Order: C-alpha cells, then sequence, then structure tokens
C-alpha cells in the first residue's frame, strides 16, 4: 500500500550556474525539504555519480560526508571468476545495495548529535548542496560544433539524454522514481540560449541586468525526480493557433521544417481527450528536437526532447506514419510519466501498456485500421522471435526476497527489482507483451469499462494533485499493479487473475498444433477438427479458448477448447451445401461476390481455419489445409492477418502457374499495401522454384505494363506515377522482387537487370513534388539484391577482368549515386546508406575485394548517424565473415571512446545480432586477450551508461555464456 | 427469500396523514400505522393513530414490478406485486371472487378485465 | 450492454428458482401473501411499520463515498443480494398492460430507459429533459410505428424485449409496503410506469424443442457445478438427494447422465450416498459457469413453462402444440413470428386474434407472407371522351398515344405488391398511435 522508504520529500530548488563551453563543466546548488520518519536516521542517503560534490549543509552547519561507487569494478580487481553467473549475480547485488530501497550508502550525510536532538524536537529541514558537474561523462551532453571559435556561441546546445534512472547521473537525489515533489528551477543562461526543462515561467525578465539571462521554471505539479531535464541552446516557436499554448524549441534554418513538422498534433490532443475525458492536465507543453538520441521515444513532464530526424518536410513522404507515430509515444509515455506511477521496477508494466495501448488506439482512429493490424502481426513477430531466441519476458509481482533467485527465466540476467540490467531486446518485449497483455483485456474486458478505468485512474491522480500537499495522504499517484487490479475487479469482477497467471505471470509463447481432421466428407462424423500441442524448450499450455471456423458460404463457427491439449472436436455444422452450381452466393459475408468450383467442391463444407482473429494468444500456429484453400483465401479474405498467414504458408511449398495467377489477381485491386509486398515476395520465391518448371512468363513485367499508363506508355512506364500512395509503395517494392527472379543456369536474371537499368534511366523532374529519393534507394536495393556469388571462379577478386560484365554496369550506377548524394544530397544520404550495403553485398560476392577503409572512412565522426550506422552494421558483418581482428581492437576502442551514446548502443546490439567469435566455434581465439579487454570493459570505462555494460552482459551472453571461455 | 412487497391504500385523509408522517421521518410512524392480518389471509385492521379501518386484501388484475435505481438510466428489478390492502373507514373489523379487484391503479387501466384482457377460450 | 445484478449473473436462489410446481405456474410473477412459520411477523396481532428515510439518506450517501474515493465516475454497486433490496435507491413502480408478457424479467435483472426522439426540421433546439433514462435521437424507428418529428417516446431496453413506458403519478391513497420476517417496511413513491405491448428480441422455445432441452440440461449442469463450489469436503462431494430435492420433476437416470463425467460415487452403508470429484476433473471456474446459462435464456424457458400450464389448464394438449386460436398467442408462437418479422422474412397479421387487448388496442404476432380488351377496343376517340369523362388532365388527353390512353384509362378504372406493403404501415401506424394516446392520457374513467 504504503512505499517502504522513510524521509518524505517536498520541495527541491536547482540552480545551474557558470555552465561552460571550454572547460564544459557546472556548477550549482540543490535545495531538498525533508519531512523525516523515523528518529535515529543518522545516515541520510542521496544518490548520484560523477557529482564531485563541493560542499554539504543543513541549516549553517555542514555535517559529515561519505562518497562511495560500488557502481565500478569488482572490490578486487583481478577477481578469476570472470564468467556471466558470477558477474550477473554480484553486480545485481552491488547496484541493488546502490539503490538505497535498503538501509544502504552512496551519500550518506551522518546526522550530528545537535541536529539529532533536533529531529527529536522537529523532523523539519531544509538541504543545500553545492556541488560541480564535471566534463559529463555520461550525465549531460554537450553538443558542440568543430569550431571553437565564433559557432559555439550559435550552434551548439547544452542538453540531458539518459535512461529513467539518470537523473542520479545528473544532479544528485534519491531512487529518483517514486518521490512525490516540487521544484524551482534557477537557470543561468545566455540571453540567446533558451533553457527548456518542466514546470512553468514563473519568473522571467532580462535577468540580474549585467550580462546574462536566468530563468525560472516552477513545477507545482507533484511529479517524481525522473522527468526533468534541460535542453539550453535551441529558438522559440509557437505553433500553436489551434489550441493556442503548444510551445517548440529547435535550432536555427530548421523553422519551416517545424512549421509543416508540428500540425495534426492537435488531433492527437482531441483524440486523447476523447478517451481520457479531461483536459490536456498541465499548463503547457514543450518539444526540443536536437542532433542526438539515447533513446528516440523518450518523453518527460510537459515536454518530450527527441531526435533531429523525424521532421518530414512536406515532401518526404515515407515519414508520414513515423513522424507522429513517436510524437504518439512521446505523448504516451509523457502522460504516464507524468500522474500514474510505479512504485517499483517489477510494478511497471501497466504504465506502457497503457501507453501502448492508447496510442494503438490512437493508430485506430487516425490512419490504417488493417495497418493496425499489420502493426500487430509485426508485434507478434518480434515476441516470437525473441523468445524462441531466448527464454521469456516475465511480469514480476514477486520478489526474490530474502537472498532469493526464483528465476527460471534468468538464462541470461536478473529481472525483478531492477531496471539496469535487462537488454533492450528485453525491454522492447516488455514494451510489445505490453500491448499484447491490453489486448488480452480487451478480450476479456469492453473497451467502454477500460475508459472507465482510465478515467478513474486519471480522478484520482488529479484529486490527489495539486494541492497543499496532505501528509500521509498523498501517495495516492501510486497507482501500481496491485490497486490497479482492484480498481479493475470493482469496475468489472471476472477472471482477470487466471490472465495475470497466464500471461503476465508464465512468460511463454504458445504454438498450435491444431491437426485438422476431414468430417463431412460424407463422413459418418460431422466437422471435425482435433487439438494438439507439444514444443518443449520454450513451451506453455493455455486451454479454454475458442476456434473461428468460416463455411463456404455461411456463419462464423466458433468452438470452445479445453485443457489436457490430446483432445478432438467439432464444428457448429453448416448444411449440406449440395447443388452448389445453384447455390451461387448464399451470403459469404454480407454482399461480396464470389465464384469458384475449382476447389475440391466435391465432399468440401470448409474454407478456413482460425483461433482468435482478433489476436488474443500470443500464437504460432502450425496447420495445413488444402492448397485451394489457401489460394482461395488470397482472392478475397477480411482479414490482412489471413491474406499474409497465407502469404506465408504460400512462400513455403508450392509452384503451379494458377498461384501466380491469383496472387497477379490479388495485387490489382484496391486490398492493402504490404499484402502486395509480401505478394510480390511471394512471386520472388515461387518463381526462384521455376527452374525446371518454367511455365508463366518471366514473371512482374507485365504488372509493371498492365497497371501504369502515363500516356497510355509505349512498352516503358517513366513519368509522374505519385499521389497515389499505392502505386509510390507499389514502385517502391516490386523491383525489389523482381530481381530475386531467378532460373537457375547462373541464375540469370539479365532481362530483369537491363530493365531496372532503364528504370534508372528514367526518373522524373520537378514535376514530381515528392523528392524522388526513396524510389531511387529502394533500386539500389534491388541492386544490392543482384547477388550473383560465382564469377570469382579462381582469382576473379583483384583487378583482373575489370570484373564483368552487369557488375560494372552495377558499379557505374551506385558511383553515379554516391557522388550526386555527396554533391546534391537528399535527406539523410538515405542513398549512400543503400549504396553501403549494396557495396558491402559487391564485397561478400568476391567482386569489390573484402577491405574495410571505406567503410572504415564512412565510420568516422563527422557524418550523419544513418551513414555511420550503416558502415558500423557492414564492419560488423565485416568482422563476422572475415578475420580482421584489428578492426575489432578499432571497433572496441571506439566503443570506449566517442561522445554519440546511439552508435555505440547499435554497435553493441547488431554486434550481439550478428556475432563474430562465436562460441564452441572459437577459431579466431578470442581466448588470448580479447577475453581480459572485454571483462575490462565490462568493469572499467562503462560507467557512462547503463545500456552499454548490458550490452556487454548480451556479448559475454553470446560469447562463451554459460562457462569458462577455456582459457584456464 | 424473495422479498414480498404489496400496495397499501388508505382513506385520503389517513393517506395524507400518514402522508406527512412518512415525509417527516419520524420514527414513531412504527406506532402510528400498524397492521393486523386475520387467520384467514384476506381481511385485516389497519390503524392509524390507534384508529382502526377495516382492511381488505383484493388482488390486482396486471402484474406490476417494482424496480430500484441509481443513475436514473439503468434499473434494477426488486419485486413482483400483484396485490392491495384496501383500508376503509367502514365495515366490519373482524369479518365473520369478492377479493378479485378489477381496475388498474393507474388511470389508463380503468377495466382491465372487462375491457382490455382478451378471455381465454376454452375446449 | 446490459450488466446485471451479481446474483443475477451467479444463478443464485431464490431468484432463479430450479423448479416450480403447477401452482407456482399459475401463480409465475404474481406470489402470493404467505404467512411465515416462525420469526416476529408469525405471531398475531399488530406489528409495527417503520420508516427508511434516515436508513435511504445513509445508503446514498455511502455509495456516493465510494463511488469519490476510487475516484469518480461510473460504479456498479449490485453486488450482493443485499444491494438489491427495495429498503434504498431510488425507485419506480412498473404496471405492465399485459397479463402475461411473452419475457418477464426475474427479481435482480436490469433494464434500460432509452428516451427516443425524432428531431423537428430545421433547426431543433433538442428533446425536452426527463427525469428518467437516457435520450437516443433515432431516424428508424425501433418500434413497428414511426415516430412524428417532436414526439417524445420512452421505453424500456434490455436484451429481453422492448416495451413503450408511460410517467404516470402514483395515487395519493397508494404507498410502498416492504415486508419481510422481521418486519414491515414503508416508503413513499410518486412515479409509477404503464408499459405497452413488447416488442420481443430473444426468441422462447416451444415445448420439448431441442433448445428447450439443451437449456434444462445445461442448467441442471451449472447447479451441479455451484453445488460442488458450495460444498467445503477435501475432495469435493454432494449428494443425489441434494439435486433431487431441487429438480423433482427429472429421473434420477437423468442426473446420472450429468455426473458421470465429473464425479466418482463412493457407497457408504447408510441411505445417504456421496458423488466425489474426481481428481482429474478440473472444476469450471465462476465466469465459466456464467458463459453457459444467461439470464435471459432462463425466462424465455420460465415464459414457456408457465405458458404450458395455462394451456393445459384451457383443455389443450400436449397434440395441439391448423392451429387453435389460443395456440397462436402463446409466447413461442408470438416471439417466432415478430422476430422474423423484425428480420424481414415475413410479415404480421396486426388486425388478428392474438391481440392481447382483445379491444383493437394491441398488436397480433401472426406471421403473414411478403405477398383489357374493350379497352383497346375503345377506337381511340371514344377512350379520349372517356378520359374527358373522369377528369385526366387535358395533357394526357393532347398526347392521345392510344396505346398510353388505353394504359391510363385502365388505371383510372382501376382507381400491388407495394400497396401491400403500404397498407402493413398503415395498419401499424394507427394502432401504435392509438395506444400511445389511449395509455398516456389521464382521463378519469
Amino acid at each position: 500500500f504504503e512505499s517502504p522508504r522513510p524521509y518524505k520529500l517536498t520541495h527541491q530548488v536547482v540552480c545551474i550556474n557558470n555552465i561552460n563551453f571550454q572547460r564544459k563543466s557546472v556548477v550549482g546548488f540543490v535545495e531538498l525539504t525533508i519531512f523525516p520518519t523515523v528518529a535515529n536516521l543518522n545516515r541520510i542517503k542521496l544518490n548520484s555519480k560523477q557529482c564531485r560534490i563541493y560542499r554539504v549543509r543543513i541549516n549553517d552547519l555542514e555535517a559529515a560526508f561519505i562518497y562511495n561507487d560500488p557502481t565500478l569494478e569488482v572490490c578486487h580487481s583481478e577477481s578469476k571468476q570472470r564468467n556471466l553467473n558470477y558477474f550477473s549475480n554480484a553486480y545485481a547485488a552491488a547496484v541493488s545495495a546502490v539503490d538505497p530501497d535498503a538501509g544502504n550508502g552512496e551519500l550518506c550525510i551522518k546526522v550530528p548529535s545537535e541536529l539529532w536532538k533536533h529531529v527529536d524536537e522537529l523532523k523539519v529541514l531544509k538541504i543545500h548542496i553545492n556541488f560541480s558537474l564535471d566534463q559529463p561523462k555520461g550525465g549531460l551532453h554537450f553538443v558542440v560544433p568543430s569550431v571553437e571559435g565564433s559557432m559555439a556561441e550559435r550552434g551548439a546546445h547544452v542538453f540531458s539524454c539518459g535512461y529513467q534512472n539518470s537523473t542520479r547521473f545528473w544532479f544528485p537525489c534519491v531512487d529518483s522514481y517514486s518521490e512525490l515533489c516540487t521544484w524551482k528551477l534557477e537557470f543561468t543562461v545566455d540571453a540567446a540560449m533558451v533553457a527548456v526543462s518542466n514546470g512553468d515561467l514563473v519568473e522571467t525578465v532580462y535577468t540580474h541586468d549585467m550580462r546574462k539571462k536566468t530563468f525560472h521554471y516552477m513545477l507545482t505539479i507533484p511529479t517524481a525526480a525522473s522527468n526533468i531535464s534541460l535542453a539550453i541552446g535551441p529558438f522559440e516557436i509557437l505553433v500553436d493557433p489551434y489550441m493556442h499554448e503548444v510551445t517548440h524549441f529547435c535550432l536555427p534554418q530548421l523553422l519551416p521544417l517545424l512549421k509543416h513538422t508540428t500540425s495534426y498534433l492537435h488531433e492527437v490532443f482531441e483524440f486523447y481527450e476523447e478517451i481520457l475525458t479531461c483536459r490536456y492536465p498541465y499548463s503547457c507543453f514543450k518539444t526540443v528536437f536536437i542532433d542526438e538520441a539515447y533513446v528516440e521515444v523518450a518523453a518527460y513532464a510537459s515536454m518530450s526532447i527527441f531526435s533531429t530526424n523525424l521532421l518530414h518536410s512536406a515532401m518526404i513522404i515515407d515519414e508520414t506514419p513515423l513522424t507522429r507515430r513517436c510524437l504518439a509515444q512521446s505523448l504516451a509515455q509523457q502522460f504516464f510519466g507524468c500522474f500514474i506511477s510505479r512504485m517499483s521496477w517489477s510494478d511497471e508494466w501497466v504504465l506502457k501498456g497503457i501507453s501502448g495501448y492508447i496510442y494503438g488506439l490512437w493508430m485506430k482512429k487516425t490512419f490504417g485500421v488493417n495497418e493496425y493490424r499489420h502493426w500487430i502481426k509485426e508485434e507478434l513477430d518480434k515476441i516470437v522471435a525473441y523468445e524462441l531466441k531466448t527464454g521469456g519476458v516475465l511480469l514480476h509481482p514477486i520478489f526474490g526476497g530474502g537472498k532469493e533467485k526464483d528465476n527460471p527465466a534468468s538464462h541470461l540476467h536478473f529481472s525483478i527489482k531492477h531496471p539496469h540490467t535487462l537488454s533492450w531486446e528485453y525491454y522492447s518485449m516488455f514494451q510489445c507483451k505490453a500491448h499484447l497483455v491490453m489486448r488480452l483485456i480487451e478480450n476479456r474486458i469492453s473497451m467502454e469499462f477500460m475508459l472507465q478505468v482510465f478515467n478513474k485512474l486519471l480522478s484520482l491522480a488529479s484529486t490527489a494533485s495539486s494541492q497543499k500537499f496532505q501528509s500521509h495522504m498523498w501517495s495516492q499517484m501510486l497507482v501500481s499493479t496491485s490497486g490497479f487490479l482492484k480498481s479493475i475487479s470493482n469496475v468489472s469482477g471476472k477472471d482477470i487473475q487466471p490472465l495475470i497467471k497466464q500471461w503476465v505471470d508464465q512468460s511463454g509463447v504458445v504454438k498450435f498444433y491444431g491437426s485438422f481432421a476431414f468430417n463431412r466428407k460424407r463422413n459418418v462424423l460431422e466437422l471435425e477438427i482435433k487439438q494438439d500441442y507439444t514444443s518443449p524448450g520454450t513451451q506453455k499450455y493455455v486451454g479454454p479458448l475458442k476456434v473461428t471456423v468460416q463455411e463456404l458460404d455461411g456463419s462464423f463457427n466458433h468452438t470452445l477448447q479445453i485443457e489436457e491439449n490430446s483432445l478432438k472436436h467439432d464444428i457448429p455444422c453448416h448444411s449440406k451445401s449440395r447443388r452448389n452450381k445453384k447455390k451461387k452466393i448464399p451470403l459469404m459475408n454480407g454482399e461480396e461476390v464470389d465464384m469458384d468450383l475449382s476447389a475440391m467442391d466435391a465432399d468440401s463444407p470448409l474454407l478456413w481455419i482460425r483461433i482468435d482473429p482478433d489476436m488474443s494468444v500470443l500464437r504460432k500456429v502450425e496447420f495445413e489445409q488444402a492448397d485451394f484453400m489457401w489460394q482461395y483465401q488470397l482472392r478475397y479474405e477480411r482479414d490482412v492477418v489471413a491474406q499474409q498467414e497465407s502469404i506465408l504458408a504460400l512462400e513455403k511449398f508450392p509452384t503451379p502457374a494458377s498461384r501466380l495467377a491469383l496472387t497477379d489477381i490479388l495485387e490489382q485491386e484496391q486490398c492493402f499495401y504490404r499484402v502486395r509486398m509480401s505478394a510480390c515476395f511471394c512471386l520472388a520465391k515461387i518463381a526462384n522454384s521455376m527452374v525446371s518448371t518454367w511455365t508463366g512468363p518471366p514473371a512482374m513485367k507485365s504488372l509493371f505494363t498492365r497497371m501504369f499508363c502515363c500516356k497510355s506508355c509505349p512498352n516503358i512506364v517513366k513519368t509522374n506515377n505519385f499521389m497515389s500512395f499505392q502505386s509510390y509503395f507499389l514502385q517502391k517494392t516490386m523491383p525489389v522482387a523482381m530481381a530475386l527472379l531467378r532460373d537457375v543456369h547462373n541464375l540469370c536474371p539479365k532481362e530483369v537487370l537491363t530493365f531496372i537499368l532503364d528504370l534508372i534511366k528514367y526518373n522524373d523532374n520537378r514535376k514530381n513534388k515528392f523528392s524522388d529519393n526513396y524510389y531511387r534507394a529502394e533500386m539500389i536495393d534491388a541492386l544490392a539484391n543482384s547477388v550473383t556469388p560465382a564469377v570469382s571462379v579462381n582469382n576473379e577478386v583483384r583487378t583482373l577482368d575489370n570484373l564483368n560484365p552487369d557488375v560494372r554496369l552495377i558499379l557505374e550506377e551506385i558511383t553515379r549515386f554516391l557522388n550526386m548524394e555527396k554533391l546534391l544530397p537528399s535527406y539523410r544520404h538515405t542513398i549512400t546508406v543503400s549504396c553501403l550495403r549494396a557495396i558491402r553485398v559487391l564485397q561478400k560476392n568476391g567482386h569489390v575485394p573484402s577491405d574495410p577503409a571505406l567503410f572504415k572512412s564512412y565510420a568516422e565522426y563527422g557524418h550523419f548517424v544513418d551513414i555511420r550506422i550503416a558502415a558500423l552494421e557492414a564492419v560488423v558483418d565485416y568482422t563476422k565473415v572475415d578475420r580482421s581482428y584489428e578492426e575489432l581492437q578499432w571497433l572496441l576502442n571506439m566503443i570506449q571512446n566517442d561522445p554519440v551514446p546511439y552508435v555505440r548502443h547499435k554497435i553493441l546490439n547488431m554486434l550481439t545480432k550478428n556475432p563474430p567469435f562465436t562460441k564452441n566455434m572459437e577459431s579466431p581465439l578470442c581466448n588470448e586477450a580479447l577475453v581480459d579487454q572485454l571483462w575490462k570493459l565490462m568493469n572499467s570505462g562503462t560507467s557512462h551508461d547503463w545500456r552499454l555494460r548490458c550490452g556487454a552482459v548480451d556479448l559475454y551472453f553470446t560469447l562463451f555464456g554459460l562457462s569458462r571461455p577455456s582459457c584456464l | 427469500e424473495l422479498e414480498s412487497q404489496f400496495i397499501l391504500r388508505l382513506p385520503p385523509e389517513y393517506a395524507s396523514t400518514v402522508r406527512r408522517a412518512v415525509q417527516s421521518g419520524h420514527v414513531n410512524l412504527k406506532d402510528r400505522l400498524t397492521i393486523e392480518l386475520h387467520p384467514d389471509g384476506r381481511h385485516g385492521i389497519v390503524r392509524v393513530d390507534r384508529v382502526p379501518l377495516a382492511s381488505k386484501l383484493v388482488d390486482l388484475p396486471c402484474v406490476m414490478e417494482s424496480l430500484k435505481t441509481i443513475d436514473k438510466k439503468t434499473f434494477y428489478k426488486t419485486a413482483d406485486i400483484c396485490q392491495m390492502l384496501v383500508s376503509t373507514v367502514d365495515g366490519d373489523l373482524y369479518p365473520p371472487k369478492k377479493f378479485i379487484w378489477n381496475h388498474g391503479i393507474t388511470l389508463p387501466l380503468k377495466n382491465v378485465r372487462k375491457r382490455r384482457f382478451r378471455k381465454t377460450a376454452k375446449k | 450492454i446490459i450488466q446485471h445484478s451479481i446474483p443475477a449473473v451467479e444463478l443464485r436462489q431464490p431468484f432463479f428458482p430450479t423448479h416450480m410446481g403447477p401452482i407456482k405456474l399459475r401463480q409465475f410473477h404474481r406470489p402470493p401473501l404467505k404467512k411465515y412459520s416462525f420469526g416476529a411477523l408469525s405471531q398475531p396481532g399488530p406489528h409495527s411499520v417503520q420508516p427508511l428515510l434516515k436508513h435511504i439518506k445513509k445508503k446514498a450517501k455511502m455509495r456516493e463515498q465510494e463511488r469519490q474515493a476510487s475516484g469518480g465516475g461510473e460504479m456498479f454497486f449490485m453486488r450482493t443480494p443485499q444491494d438489491l433490496t427495495g429498503k434504498d435507491g431510488d425507485l419506480i413502480l412498473a404496471e405492465y398492460s399485459e397479463e402475461n408478457g411473452p419475457l418477464m424479467m426475474q427479481v435482480g435483472m436490469a433494464t434500460k430507459i432509452k428516451n427516443y426522439y425524432k428531431r423537428k426540421p430545421g433547426k431543433d433546439p433538442g428533446a425536452p429533459d426527463c427525469k428518467y433514462g437516457e435520450t437516443v435521437y433515432c431516424h428508424t424507428s425501433p418500434f413497428l410505428g414511426s415516430l412524428h418529428p417532436g414526439q417524445l417516446l420512452q421505453a424500456f431496453e434490455n436484451n429481453l424485449f422492448r416495451a413503450p413506458i408511460y410517467l404516470h403519478k402514483m395515487p395519493e391513497t397508494d404507498f410502498l409496503i416492504i415486508r419481510t420476517r422481521q418486519g414491515y417496511y414503508i416508503r413513499e413513491l410518486v412515479d409509477i410506469f404503464v408499459v405497452g405491448q413488447q416488442c420481443p428480441l430473444f426468441e422462447v422455445p416451444g415445448p420439448n424443442s431441442k433448445r428447450a432441452n439443451t437449456h434444462i440440461r445445461d442448467f441442471l449442469q451449472v447447479f451441479i457445478y455451484r453445488l460442488f463450489w458450495k460444498s467445503k469436503d477435501r475432495p469435493r462431494r454432494i449428494r443425489m438427494e441434494d439435486i433431487k430435492k431441487a429438480f423433482p420433476s427429472h429421473s434420477e437416470s437423468s442426473i446420472r447422465k450429468r455426473l458421470k463425467l465429473c464425479a466418482d460415487f463412493k457407497r457408504t452403508g447408510m441411505d445417504s450416498n456421496w458423488w466425489v470429484l474426481k481428481s482429474d476433473f478440473r472444476l469450471p471456474t465462476e465466469e465459466e459457469i456464467r458463459a453457459m446459462v444467461s439470464p435471459e435464456q432462463c425466462c424465455a424457458y420460465y415464459s414457456m413453462i408457465a405458458a404450458e400450464q395455462r394451456l393445459k389448464d384451457a383443455g389443450y394438449g400436449e397434440k395441439s402444440f391448423k392451429i387453435d386460436d389460443e395456440v397462436r398467442t402463446a409466447p413461442w408462437n408470438t416471439t417466432r413470428a415478430f422476430i422474423a418479422a423484425m428480420k424481414g422474412k415475413c410479415l404480421l397479421e396486426v388486425t388478428g386474434v392474438a391481440d392481447p387487448t382483445g379491444c383493437g388496442e394491441g398488436f397480433s404476432y401472426v406471421k403473414i407472407p411478403n405477398k383489357d380488351a374493350d379497352l383497346r377496343r375503345l377506337s381511340l376517340k371514344n377512350a379520349k371522351q372517356l378520359l374527358r369523362k373522369f377528369g385526366v388532365p387535358e395533357e394526357e388527353i393532347k398526347k392521345l398515344s392510344r396505346w398510353e390512353v388505353i394504359d391510363v384509362v385502365r388505371t383510372m378504372s382501376t382507381e400491388s405488391v407495394a400497396e401491400h406493403q403500404e397498407r402493413y404501415k398503415e395498419e401499424c401506424q394507427r394502432i401504435f398511435d392509438l395506444q400511445n394516446k389511449v395509455l398516456s392520457s389521464t382521463e378519469v374513467l
């Protein structure tokens, strides 16, 4: 109910002063107003790192000072137990001891006996701490362009990105969540550079009248400490006119990009207050764009600060989803970092659950309900893929208290009480399972009842906030899992605790071997299907559910399920649909018009099998039908889920020409965008099986012929095929699938190669007002998908033939596009990213030799994030395939030494995803000194961020995981 | 067990007195209004301020439902009512087909048994 | 969305009776005042009739405080049998104009009031406000007749039936008496509704039909499961005698069918033996039992067996249910007629024998289906003179294409499937408007 934490807190005043750009330091004093709880509270603990305190003071009395860092290395630096398990357990216990959720110590000021007698008299105190941040090595960021003479004034900015508990790294506090406080914030800033944090503009004139300004932001609204961040430097734009109080802060020469970017946000506010039945529960809302991003999502109190990658300036069409997608994320996680709050790390999952569900509801009534279901399919793809890679993602209410583990989910790391042990794969699937558990709450409880629940939560939050700090009656904003469950059961009490003990408290992905049997094939038994499941390693036995069957022309049959899963079950049978030449359309689904006796329609009243088409269960369903039923699903079905799962099932085995015909019929209608992308991939995989069975034409030429008429297109489609984004996505996708069309003689895509060359010839001027960039990028990706691995028979790598014959033309085109984007550049060098992927594929086919020096020169510092991340993916795969130890040493040294966090994040991420030095396959000899240097990089040099040593924990998961590394 | 509810009808002066007592909410109404039922189950005595009124239990023709509410939109049915205890100022207090009431309580439902009820055809 | 009370959803007794005798079926929804064998009111003499005013205010305060403490909005209060009492909360009376409705709610079930209003043409300022119900603006009429512009019509709404309701005043002589074992209770009540003919939304089964026989089996399966949940022994066990006492019309062999899959018989040396729950049988949870049988399904069965008793009392044997007039008035006949007519499968008799009012003020729910020589010898000129005689306008006389002239004079001498449905709508509209006028009138007869 209540927090197990003494020393309640009310007020805190920050005052940043003397912020430097040359020695790059910060000095400041912080002010805490504290009501202690119990007597003999002598060793009062706060917590921070990289903070040299100048002095501490309580009412003109400098007391004692304790400053420890057990977040650093093991207490013996040469602890020979250099394995995963001992380091994981010792680090979990050590950083739990860093956490003040016990009698612990990181910053323990000792109360003297005089002030102890004062605590015996009055438990009301004030804390004044003068301190100084150095050159910030994990707590702030000083983005400075390398000029330093004049453009350090105009062109640089100062901010703080970080994780949830990164407030420790910036200014000293408690465990930085779950301390409902109020703040006064004093900012010694430049006259041009504007400081952006929480609260309100409560005292701002040209302040202190000497040379600079000083900002007073007061946060009276009670939040936690894990919401404060200070962006200094950008320029003010009000993009108000619809709701009059939305403020934005961005760097100069980026301002009409904001004038296009911000709008449609008022619609998101309108829909969120249709959901919540309130107002926006603040004064105003702030947004800062910045050329760095620890997290792309990041959402704080009345303020969203994230990357200058999401502008999307009116011509750059393929961020039409992404921009307001990330804005919806940075409003939802905003709303649930503001008021509703966890009591512990194990109690969080409700928050990001309801936030992801709220921006999913936003994705419902803004764009693409079928794309919304496709996003749910991508969520299931992510969850099934990761929890078949690794174990489950469990949502604990249960602790390991009493030095206990209780962790079957400890295949790698600790998960119960602590954030900074987890991986971003685990964190992403935490959010993904939060999405789908909220969809299970949809599946058992009505949406209107959820609106009632959420209105009750925000009613208790807004009533408990903005008051005179009611003593002992103020922690109602801690709305964690237990009381939230009680509120749901008060609204509608059902079997939601079985839903918890299934999906919240048993982290398992469930496959489904629902074996199709065929009764009423003029049979004695009537329409029966067997249920079966067993697949251990990561399995789960889920019982009572329902099953959806569509008839030929008839009812949605729904059938119960049972536990003890060696089962046989029935169907609420259709009539005997006989004389079906007369029974043409007896109401299939409304007024849909379809006629085929082409199936096995002698004695078959069934068409399709389905288990929960609204996608309740974390599922991977495996079964078999007749192939005619699968192909008849792809002429029309009212589920994009059914369409793309039949697309996968018909990507596996078949090759008739009627499949190609029905695929081309499905691709020429108004059905869906990405269904046709994966259907062109069906055409690719099936025409790859047309080596000896080349019955049709060379495919997908007639699809460009019969669908696109500019001026009737005399054999060639050239100009101005836009303003219909169906054709935009389709022309973006299809030549990539055309480049896969291969029959095995030399795989011979020569007509397709020349056709793609002719398409690259025929680009448009400014008649298209749509910045023809991604079309070029995916055609270069089709050139990358022109993999020809079998040219170098003996030695043709090293400028022998000036290698021949079409590879040289592809080199000409990628040279042209690289130098055009060196001269033109149009939007982020995305063409250069596709070209570098093409150059790596050519290095993987032995045409351009395996040399990292181009990728080395594009992994340098002063480039864009995407260029650098593509070159780093390239050099990670280079270290995987080739035996380059020296570039791995440089890669680890740049993991140690660079100021950008996200490139380190993604180096570690896709170094874990694409590993060299593979466990129990050790030919390049990691045992020599690489185990030692990786152990050092886990211990030392990684006190900057938590996630970098989390990625290093992922590295030792991949590299020599549950054993000694076979050194000694 | 199911709660039993029935309609109590009084003479208008006694109905006004008991109505003022109910609207006042004083406890002593439990002394001001008493009901005694005879062993035949059809006759009774209703005492208002110790004044006896001869009462007759009659069967209402229309089925009546009494329903409770909180928000005045969704209603929860509480009881079925089909009987009415009618008090008169005259009549035998101890009396030594005639208990069939012919009318609705509401104004349009007058003479429902003779005019607004379809009669069953036998055989 | 109708949310019934928790004792209603949990299929609890005596709110949902398990068996009703011939006396109980005649007394269905008309419970006679019955003497107690023990308690305060089992004693002779006068008994105190106690006020409720302090109790009403206290309960309304507490329920409002429970609403504001978590922390507002909509809260569900009907969780216990004590919450379903008439001692607290705001109450109405509802007097059904039908003697025996095709569907009836039990004690504990829920219903809504929707205030159906048709907008005036042009600038409507909105519907008038009512004391009860939620305003619903409708363009298509939910009843058999159409609303007029500016007409407000109140109605009961649930999963069983639709029926218009009419707010009247309770007479000044009439009070509500709540009678329990412990004492007599009295409350003032002024608002009483007259409820018209029902528009049934749920199908009433026929006697010994497959749906009816499935319902009795499932309700027996629900009652058996909740007996296991009531048993405190480990392993759980019940007696055959407890089921037979609740189900005296079932043979023991039919109860042996429902008990063989879930229980094992352990015989003991006494004429009282136990059915012990199987160790490998998982007893179904509460909400799984809730999905097996709904409160609406019980009322459809309850309506059937009560009406079947009334037909047996009227001399009609089981071979009668080509069909007799009174058998047409059965709820399995009226509801199947209405719902098929609601789905557009057929039309209604409306003026006919199944009129529950018997005087032309209600609807009869019985199915009805959805179903030149000499003029051409007139020799144009005389047809022209005939069109002049009938009063046909001079344009048609003037054009004088002879085929058109003869078709027009045949039409005028006539002056069929669009008239058939229009006459249905006219007959529906007339009685609907007549029913609106009579049951809302405050005329003293």
